[PDB]
């Protein structure tokens, strides 16, 4: 049905549209950016410390 | 009696013993592991203990060094806490069950409160409009440095996977021609 | 890529189906026509089940690896809460001792302030 | 039923013999790669010490929403982590306000000894 | 009875980007093979 339609499910975006002085679930929103965040550094430290030799070996 | 190169030990030896004496007895939670100086909130909490919480609040800012630092006129103690340490002890199956049924009621009521949370929202973006500062940051330093070192070597990969999808279809027309 | 044999890069690659081990077709001949084995575990192999369709494939990227990527993204985060539940059950079983000791002292630090100032109204009516 | 280190209901599981502990495989391998350790009793213990020791397929409902059902997982999972490390470190910070209070109080107690100290002397002049 | 993917250096995407294009790709390439 997708392919017929052509139409992709839409996947969920908020966590780019979250804004300071906001209600309770948006509390939770920019927790969430800060969990991203810690994740995101930890990923590009792996990145880092491997340099490209593994972007070379492969 | 001919002392060389034993009174510069026994001076030394002095001085790690008196060394040994100031940071035991300096403080008990400094030395074993891990704030900001307010006189505003010791102000506002005398109206609690009403008497050992203003003498524990100026012995955390004399530890310590809007911040003025007056007594360390405090802390030869060591002898003096070692008999006191020793009386309150006397003065202490029954007591351990008492101690983990209290500590299952705090954990209890540090669950509850953890939760009615999730004024205090507008600290917790700024802290991470600083992580969002620092990290982003660090990650554009990291990112560019390895696209000047992987897009480089992306598009060693990325054409080279291009040389495979032209070698699978040269192979499945030249296997119907065989 | 090597060869278990040599170490050396294979230029005709055969994997043996008795202990599934990519080896040079010009090295591992040798070794099947000197004894009739295979070189790592020593079970029998011939040179017929030494071996060199139509699905085309694509080179292993970051849909199979990207599942593998999530379970890698989470097996380390439920490390990450061991280290966080480990040191909960080490604070809070000093916390318990911390206010235990508190709870005793205070006792004794309430009844010295009633010693002490039933002992300055002792002396000083006398 | 639980591994003892992410809760998952274990899908290969391993015991430890130094304490009675059943992990996971990949759990417990991660653990003693970094340190060669028990991760409960902090006893030595190696790769080659574990034994490798009720599976029921969940059949979630009647494709396009189970996309957005992981999504909101990883985001609860994501905050019930974050929740339980900003309560670990303010169980600390208030553990470290009774440390000072609790030896501050015991060099109150010198004073107040001395002035009971001083008035028992008082009492038998 | 090792191969090595380097994960892009822009790795939310994985969860967002990479995800809905991995099952597009699915989706539409084998409705393009049933075609074919």
């Amino acid at each position: 049905a997708l392919y017929t339609e052509y139409l992709k499910q839409r996947n969920n975006k908020k966590r780019r549209t979250p804004d300071f002085n906001d209600d309770d679930d948006t509390l939770f929103l920019e927790e969430y950016r800060r969990k991203y965040p810690r994740i995101d550094t930890s990923r590009y430290i792996p990145n880092e410390s491997s340099e490209v030799s593994l972007l070379g070996i492969v | 009696l001919t002392p060389k190169e034993l009174l510069p030990h026994d001076s030394g030896q002095e001085d790690n013993e008196r060394s040994n004496i100031k940071s035991g007895k300096q403080l008990k939670s400094r030395i074993r592991k891990f704030f900001a100086s307010l006189p505003s909130p010791k102000n506002d909490f005398e109206i609690l203990s009403e008497d050992e919480k203003e003498e524990d609040a100026e012995i955390a800012e004399y530890e310590k060094e809007e911040d003025n630092f007056i007594e360390p006129p405090s802390q030869d103690a060591p002898r003096v806490s070692l008999v006191a340490v020793p009386l309150a002890y006397s003065t202490l199956k029954n007591n351990p069950q008492s101690a983990i049924d209290n500590k299952y009621n705090l954990l209890v009521a540090n669950a509850i409160n953890k939760e009615p949370h999730m004024e205090s929202r507008m600290q917790h973006i700024t802290q991470g409009r600083t992580s969002m500062k620092i990290q982003f940051k660090t990650a554009m330093p990291p990112t560019e440095v390895l696209l000047e070192s992987i897009q480089s070597k992306v598009e060693s990969i990325e054409q080279l996977q291009r040389k495979l999808q032209h070698v699978q279809p040269l192979e499945q027309q030249n296997n119907e021609m065989c | 890529m090597l060869c278990a044999i040599s170490g050396k890069v294979p230029r005709r690659p055969v994997l043996s189906p008795k202990s599934r081990t990519i080896f040079e077709k010009s090295l591992l001949e040798q070794y099947v026509k000197d004894t009739g084995n295979d070189p790592i575990t020593n079970e029998p192999l011939s040179i017929e089940e030494i071996v060199e369709s139509a699905q085309q494939a694509s080179l292993t990227e970051s849909i199979p690896n990207l599942l593998t990527s999530l379970q890698n993204e989470w097996d380390a985060i439920m490390l990450e809460n061991f280290k966080l539940r480990s040191t909960l059950d080490s604070l809070t079983k000093k916390l318990s001792t911390v206010m235990y000791e508190r709870d005793a002292a205070k006792l004794v630090a309430a009844q010295l302030l009633m010693e002490k100032n039933e002992d300055s109204k002792d002396l000083p009516k006398s």
